[PDB]
């Protein structure tokens, strides 16, 4: 009376994920350890993630990295979706800096590069594991990190910002508790910097049990450095827990830093213009002088937020159709500025971008 | 036939370099505002986009500067009115009056054998790689870079012997030759450059195709009756008939230049070896 | 032959599994907390099923049923092709105030000795968004940077207006 999936019998329940529980399977034969991810099929499409469990399976598929857990297999059934992944005994990293104290600076500078080094490999593939922490670092039995909820992760898509306000609040990027708009990298960077403090001190940087001090705090940027760490890490961690996004740490900027460098195994890692046209209009009246231009050059669109647009153009000479996207940014307190984005299909596809471009601009302000 | 291979199996993309700059011209542009344009951004070729005809219809090079000036130059007392009032396609019209041209393209996944050919089937030095699922123009084939690739994979893996190039007919200009004379040569020799020769044959200096757009950079082109020598106030590479082709190969790409000049024992001009040849004969 | 999960939501000291593909042989389910499974290979086809929770004989009221001319009422199971194949199964499946400027679209590569012909590696946040300079001299210059494979290009169009 043994309940099985593959070979593997399934057992005691590991933690429950973003999306389903997490059970240990146990194989028949060889008792292979592996755990299995259940995500109900009317239970993802209630809460509308199909389309992030079917991105999520096809980016841990391919991925292969010895410090993000490997997704082994994906078993369907026709009231469930099984998904089999790699098994590590040590369990949360947060549990062993519970257990034990705060990891030494030999024992924390490895375990960093060991969860940057696949922070990193997520980034080269356009992955962004938004939602990064200790509780989301799994250790094997030789304490090696293992990166493991990518139920929060997203796509880097060319030319495009993600909104979506993720990860724990003590772990969030300052823009990401701001709901503002991000890269996606960055926000990584930030959580990473959040883990290597968690590390070294055994606490949170950013830490209150009142909500608006600890969003305050993370804000502002300001975190204490006890007397025991090494300024070269308190550069480090002041260099990557930046409030500014542009003034915030890269992979390469902490593959360059001292404090990283050392000791670093060798097989973790493998080696006068202006943005469209600024309007000081109210952002309805844009809209609807953007709109007005749009029907008189007789282009096609469909209208997404009211400050988002994805126009359409057929070419006369060509027979192609062109499309490009507008987007409505406010950038002082007093303007606002109109985005123009090409959007991915003879003659050239850019130059053709351009013309559609420059007519809007000829019969608009600034 | 060791070398000619190896171009017949490297894709065009392979020399497209991480991140380029492409300037393209309208061809209603006015032509002055585009030679202009070619010396602000740094960049000696620019291909034209024909708004009604939305489609690539050729480039504008330095030798239209060159066949501008010295078609329609009169003195330095008047003004060269066309070119200061003129389009690109107006000009176009005229330069390519019966004899007309289309454009000369290669594909990124197009061989480098394939491109070199194109070079010297169509006579042409500035080369356009165009992606056709895209229409795009990515980035511009010069025969310095070809030759800068395959000097890299010649040394990991005479002249007189091998007799490579031009070495019968060759224009050269003396010291006090006007620039606009010279120009003249540059349109019925359809040559890229011209080798300055003192009051003996020997050669002193050299004026290319290249040192013309210093009169449109300094807005010195309305004065043609300059002396050549005058000219190249604003800022030479030569080989003997003793030297290996290795060697002069390697001698080329070490300075960087498009041609090196043939002299003999007492410093006189006997030929010219340009990256047009070299391409040529390893082909 | 395809995996199939049986899952009775309820209490029960013993819930057992009857049906068409056991011979209606009485198969215990293994409890979780208010949860009772099995898994279980099936043929893909018509199979009839009900559930013996404590000494009750039942059918799962939100699973589909079949009334019998003698007036049984089981679930019913279709077991598709589509169900076993994850991807085919996820295809099946899915069937105010303007935002504030992000800074990364300020920083320009075409402004920030070495070749004009050559510039800095795009953040690919910024690719495929137009920029332009100042219209002076009544002629438009509009650039955007796109990349082709593994390589990128900024192209710039000189356009009169
Ligand atoms: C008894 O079930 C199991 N027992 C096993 N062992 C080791 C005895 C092994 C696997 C399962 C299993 C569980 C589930 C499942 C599940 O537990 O869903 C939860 O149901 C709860 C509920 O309805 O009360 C909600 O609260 C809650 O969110 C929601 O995850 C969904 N689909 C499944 C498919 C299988 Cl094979
Ligand atoms: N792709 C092309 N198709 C047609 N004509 C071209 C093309 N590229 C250049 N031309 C023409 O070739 C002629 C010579 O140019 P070129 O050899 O490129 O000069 P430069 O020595 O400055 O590089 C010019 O009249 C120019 O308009
Ligand atoms: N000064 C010159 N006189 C005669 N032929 C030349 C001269 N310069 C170049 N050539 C020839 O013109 C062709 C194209 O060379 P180039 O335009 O210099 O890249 C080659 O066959 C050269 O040998
Ligand atoms: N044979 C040569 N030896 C030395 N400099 C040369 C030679 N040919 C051209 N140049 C220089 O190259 C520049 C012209 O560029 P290009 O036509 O691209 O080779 C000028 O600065 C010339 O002085
Ligand atoms: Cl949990
Ligand atoms: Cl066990
Ligand atoms: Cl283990
Ligand atoms: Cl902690």
């Amino acid at each position: 009376g043994r309940v099985k999936i593959g070979h593997y019998i399934l057992g005691d329940t590991l933690g429950v994920g973003t999306f389903g529980k997490v059970k240990v399977g146990k194989h028949e034969l060889t008792g292979h350890k592996v755990a299995v991810k259940i995500l109900n099929r009317q239970k993802i499409r209630s809460l509308d993630v199909v389309g992030k469990i079917r991105r999520e399976i096809q980016n841990l598929k391919l991925f292969r990295h010895p410090h993000i857990i490997k997704l082994y297999q994906v078993i369907s059934t026709p009231s469930d979706i099984f998904m089999v992944m790699e098994y590590v005994s040590g369990g949360e990293l947060f549990d062993y800096i519970c257990k034990n104290g705060r990891l030494d600076e030999k024992e924390s500078r490895r375990l960093f590069q060991q969860i940057l080094s696949g922070v990193d490999y997520c980034h080269r593939h356009m992955v962004v594991h938004r939602d990064l922490k200790p509780e989301n670092v799994l250790l094997d039995a030789h304490m090696n990190a293992k990166i493991a909820d990518f139920g929060l992760s997203n796509m880097m898509s060319d030319g495009e910002f993600l909104r979506t306000s993720c990860g724990s609040p003590n772990y969030a990027a300052p823009e990401v508790i701001s709901g503002r708009l991000y890269a996606g990298p960055e926000v990584d960077i930030w959580s990473s910097g959040v883990i290597l403090y968690a590390l070294l001190c055994g606490t949170l940087p950013f830490d209150d049990d009142h909500v608006p001090t600890l969003f305050k705090k993370i804000c502002d940027g300001i975190f204490y450095t006890p007397q025991y760490l090494n300024p070269s890490v308190i550069s480090l961690l002041k260099h990557m827990l930046q409030v500014d996004p542009m003034k915030r740490a890269t992979i390469k900027d902490i593959r360059e830093h001292e404090w990283f460098k050392q000791d670093l195994p060798k097989y973790l890692f493998p080696e006068k213009w202006h943005l469209g046209i600024r309007s000081q209009s109210r952002p309805n009246d844009i809209m609807a002088e953007v709109c007005r231009a749009i029907k008189q050059l007789d282009y096609e669109w469909k209208v997404v937020n009211p400050y988002y647009l994805r126009v359409r153009r057929k070419n006369p000479v060509t027979s192609t159709f062109s499309k490009m996207s507008l987007q409505l940014y406010q950038v002082d307190s007093r303007t606002y500025l109109l985005d123009f984005r090409s959007i991915d299909d003879p003659g050239s596809h850019t130059i053709e971008f351009f013309e559609m471009c420059a007519n809007l601009i000829k019969i608009l302000a600034q | 036939s060791v070398y000619t291979t190896f171009m017949k199996s490297h894709r065009c993309y392979d020399l497209i370099p991480t991140s380029s700059k492409l300037v393209v011209f309208d061809t209603s542009l006015q032509v002055k505002k585009a030679f202009f344009a070619l010396v602000t951004n740094g960049v000696r070729a620019a291909p034209l986009w024909d708004s009604k005809k939305q489609s690539f219809v050729g480039m504008l090079t330095i030798t239209d500067f060159i066949n501008i000036l010295h078609r329609y130059y009169k003195s330095a007392l008047v003004q060269i009115y066309e070119l200061e009032e003129h389009k690109i396609e107006t000009w176009r019209e005229v330069y390519l009056q019966d004899s007309f041209k289309p454009l000369v393209c290669i594909s990124p996944n197009a061989s480098l054998f394939d491109a070199v050919s194109s070079l010297i089937r169509n006579k042409i030095h500035r080369l356009p790689v165009i992606d056709p699922e895209s229409g795009n123009t990515l980035y511009i084939l010069t025969h310095k870079r070809i030759l800068k690739f395959l000097k890299l994979f010649i040394t990991e893996f005479s002249l007189e012997e091998l007799q490579i190039g031009t070495y019968a007919n060759i224009a050269m200009v003396r010291t006090t030759t006007p620039v606009y004379v010279a120009l003249g040569i540059f349109v019925q020799h359809r040559v890229s450059a011209l080798p300055v020769v003192d009051e003996k044959g020997r050669v002193v200096d050299i004026y290319s195709k290249f040192d013309v757009i210093n009169l449109a950079a300094e807005k010195t082109y309305n004065n043609l009756d300059v002396s050549v020598t005058k000219a190249l106030q604003h800022r030479v590479l030569k080989c003997y008939l003793h030297e290996t082709l290795e060697a002069i190969i390697n001698r080329l790409v070490e300075a960087e230049v498009h041609r090196l000049v043939v002299v003999d024992e007492h410093d006189v001009v006997k030929g010219i070896v340009s990256l047009s040849d070299i391409l040529q004969a390893l082909v | 032959a395809r995996p199939t999960v049986f899952r009775w939501t309820g209490g029960g000291k013993e819930v057992y599994l009857s049906g068409s593909f056991n011979n209606w042989s009485k198969l215990p389910l293994t409890r979780s907390q208010n949860n009772f499974v099995a898994i279980l290979d099936l043929p893909e086809g018509e199979h009839q099923y009900k559930f013996f929770v404590d000494g009750q004989w039942t059918h799962d009221p939100s699973e589909p049923i079949v009334t019998s001319q003698l007036g049984t009422v089981n679930n019913i199971i279709q077991v598709k092709k589509t169900d076993f194949e994850v991807f085919d199964a996820l295809m099946v499946d899915s069937q105010k105030a303007p935002p504030i400027l992000p800074p990364h679209l300020l920083q320009v590569i075409l402004n920030k000795s070495c070749d004009p012909a050559l510039l800095p590696e795009p953040n690919h946040v910024m690719l495929n968004h137009l920029y332009a300079l100042s219209i002076k001299d009544g002629v438009m210059v509009l650039s955007a940077t796109h990349r082709y494979k593994k390589k990128y290009v900024t192209t710039l169009l000189y356009k009169p207006i």
